[PDB]
RNA sequence: CCGUGAGGGAAAGGUGAAAAGAACCCCGGGAGGGGAGUGAAAUAGAGCCUGAAACCGUGGGCUUACAAGCAGUCACGGCCC
RNA sequence: CGAAUGCCGGCAUGAGUAACGAUAAAGAGGGUGAGAAUCCCUCUCGCCGUAAGCCCAAGGGUUCCUACGCAAUGGUCGUCA
RNA sequence: ACCCGGUGGAUGGGCCGGGGGUGUAAGCGCCGCGAGGCGUUGAGCCGACCGGUCCCAAUCGUCCGAGGUCU
């Protein structure tokens, strides 16, 4: 077994998976846009949809509570200000999951793309 | 008519290539182009490059048409190996040896009937 | 080089007779939307392939 | 003997003249009898069923809305009961009252590959002193040059749950003819929205 | 090359008569091929005379998924040449 | 010459199998490039910090610096060394 | 492998409701010299369980597949 159980173990344990996922976001929320293995990201929209709807209902408990898993000042700034807007009047699914059609060279790896909808 | 394009000493194992040189053999130039293309394993590379190469060979040296012509035949064949010493446990040592391989794509034109 | 070891040379017959299974089989392959180009499928193909969402395009 | 197919929701105790505990609802839904296998065109007697009505379509050719209640054919008609010859259309769910017994079938669950003791609750090893990575392994299998085999049956890991178990007598509790609901005594297999099967206890009757 | 040292101690010869050692074009980042050209000969093309056997292939003929095997042999039978 | 756990060389089998050498850890963007998980740059993350940092001695002997380069060496890759 | 989906669709992710687990977040106000305490407040946070919801993704397609020997 290891049955009703959900959330992928990245061959990485606590604190790295996690710092993991802290590492994809500030990425995704600078760049819009990243690529990386499918698995690697079809876990980053919850990690991250999450930042971004703490966003919009953006306070100051939000801000914080945000904070801690980005830690950097601007950048938090620049999501509240211009990123939580665009997604006002929507719910769910602020963030896009596409499948590249190449793989990593030495490596075969199967890669997709990473894009905040709209 | 049919022309050859052989990729001597190659530096890569047979058995993992002839699995490629296999899923093209007999096929639209076309068809395996893209296989190749959109295959996970070093060897479609080294295939497609010479298989690309017959292509070449087809049109400009023995008039063949591009779009009408197949892998009439195809098969890698083995060549000289290269031993190198991978040191074991307890003074051991032993000899690797990097294969290498001499892959040839020939092709044929299609009916055109 | 150890406890268990192989009794016999495998017979060159049993050797190929196993390898039967390794055969190599063919991409899955279909025509991109726009582009004449073919691409497997439910992937952002190689030449523009897709719409909404940005394509990662050859443009 | 009295068929008829149904989930499994869950389970919750619940409260008898006192003695609280302990059931597993389980749903016998509408099962619309949609073939009555003859002892003449068959050699034996039963009655396909079917079960969740459902399918918009995805009901292929074959489906068989041949008998005159098919209602968009069930999404699992799957079984028939055998030696049951109902009111020609429809198992209630009535054919149950309370205090009578029952057998439940269903698909146990799948532990996958099982190590050897949880499969067979093998011994196991000595956690400490010798030991050395043999902490849970079956131990022996053999004698020496004679056998020189091993048993047809010789216990050892590999795929287990999963496979079609039944547990008999269980007590029915209860039955709410209103919405196919139906109670019994926890034993009953399966994971949860898993299908099962109640006959009636093969106990006597 | 091995050994601190005394000392131990290998493997490795051959294109052609003559380099005439392959301009140039094509594929390729190369390597490598394909044409062209030299030559009596190019599976004499320089990891070069002859190039055997193990061993690895590709193609064709016959054959094989209710069958018990020191693998042959002796009979009949098909199928291919 | 068919046998000497014979000698020398070559090629098989186990096998695409066991491994790929500390469980300190990675992620992304942008370059270059025929070709980047592996090279350069930037941001983030983690590890050592009586060293996993500095200065000497021994030993080593061009490994230093720089330009151009990847056949081989690098346990993968390699445009890097 | 098996099973269920693939937009004429609730399959997974987000989101919402509910369970459930923690034990009453931050900010502000008041009391205390202060550590603190009180209120706002059972708050805040909240994996997996039960549901609802097309906001994100199962887009588009491709290849196989019988036409039944003889009394
Ligand atoms: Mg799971
Ligand atoms: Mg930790
Ligand atoms: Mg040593
Ligand atoms: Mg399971
Ligand atoms: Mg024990
Ligand atoms: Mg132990
Ligand atoms: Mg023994
Ligand atoms: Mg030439
Ligand atoms: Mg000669
Ligand atoms: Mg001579
Ligand atoms: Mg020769
Ligand atoms: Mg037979
Ligand atoms: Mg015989
Ligand atoms: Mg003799
Ligand atoms: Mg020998
Ligand atoms: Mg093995
Ligand atoms: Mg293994
Ligand atoms: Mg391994
Ligand atoms: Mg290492
Ligand atoms: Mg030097
Ligand atoms: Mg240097
Ligand atoms: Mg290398
Ligand atoms: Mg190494
Ligand atoms: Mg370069
Ligand atoms: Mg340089
Ligand atoms: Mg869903
Ligand atoms: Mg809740
Ligand atoms: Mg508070
Ligand atoms: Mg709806």
């Amino acid at each position: 077994m290891r049955h009703l159980k959900s959330g992928r173990k990245l061959n990485r344990h606590s604190s790295h998976r996690l710092a993991l996922y802290r590492n994809q976001a500030k990425s995704l929320l600078t760049h819009g846009r990243i690529t990386t293995t499918v698995p690697k990201a079809k876990e980053l929209r919850g990690f991250v949809d999450h930042l971004i709807h703490l966003a919009k209902r953006g306070d100051l408990h939000a801000r914080r509570l945000v904070l801690r898993d980005l830690q950097d000042v601007k950048l938090v700034r620049k999501l509240f200000d211009e990123i939580a807007p665009r997604y006002r009047d929507r719910q769910g699914g602020y963030t896009r999951v596409l499948k590249l059609a190449e793989r990593r060279r030495g490596d075969g790896a199967p890669l997709a793309l990473v894009e905040l909808v709209e | 008519m049919e022309a050859k394009a052989i990729a001597r000493y190659v530096r890569i194992s047979p058995r993992k290539v002839r699995l490629v040189v296999d899923l093209i053999r007999g096929k639209s130039l076309e068809e395996a182009r893209n296989i190749l293309r959109y295959t996970n394993k070093r060897g479609a590379y080294f295939v497609a490059k010479v298989l690309e190469s017959a292509a070449a060979n087809a049109v400009n040296n023995h008039d063949m048409l591009e779009d009408r012509l197949y892998v009439k035949a195809a098969y890698v064949d083995e060549g000289p190996a290269l031993k190198r010493v991978l040191p074991r446990a307890r003074g051991r040592a032993d000899i690797i040896k990097k294969r290498t391989s001499h892959i040839t794509v020939i092709l044929g034109e299609k009916h055109g009937k | 080089a150890k406890h268990p070891v192989p009794k016999k040379k495998t017979s060159k017959a049993r050797r190929d007779a196993r390898r039967s299974h390794h055969a190599l089989t063919p991409p899955t392959l279909v025509p991109c939307p726009e582009c004449k180009a073919m691409k497997p499928p439910h992937t952002v193909c190689p030449e523009c392939g897709y719409y909404a969402g940005r394509k990662v395009l050859e443009v | 003997m009295k068929g008829i197919l149904g989930v499994k929701v869950g389970m919750t105790r619940i409260f008898r003249d006192d003695r609280a505990v302990p059931v597993t609802v389980i749903l016998a839904g509408p099962c619309p009898v949609v073939q009555r296998r003859t002892p003449e065109k068959d050699g034996y007697t039963a009655v396909q069923l079917g079960f969740l009505p459902q399918n918009p379509k995805r009901v292929n050719r074959p489906l068989k809305g041949h008998f005159a209640k098919a209602g968009v054919e069930p999404v699992r008609i799957l079984r028939e009961i055998r030696d049951f010859n109902p009111e020609g259309d429809t198992v209630t769910v009535e054919i149950f009252k309370p205090g009578e017994r029952v057998d439940v079938t269903g698909t146990s669950k799948g532990r996958g590959f099982a190590g050897v003791m949880k499969r067979w609750n093998f011994a196991g090893g000595p956690d400490s002193h010798g030991a050395h990575k043999i902490h849970r392994h079956p131990g022996s299998i053999g004698n020496r040059k004679t056998p020189g085999r091993v048993y047809k049956g010789k216990k050892m890991a590999g795929h287990y749950g999963a496979e079609r178990v039944t547990v008999m007598n269980l007590e029915v509790v209860d039955v709410i003819p209103e919405e196919n609901l139906l109670l019994v005594k926890g034993a009953v297999p399966g994971p949860n929205g898993g299908l099962v099967i109640v006959r009636e206890t093969k106990k006597a009757a």
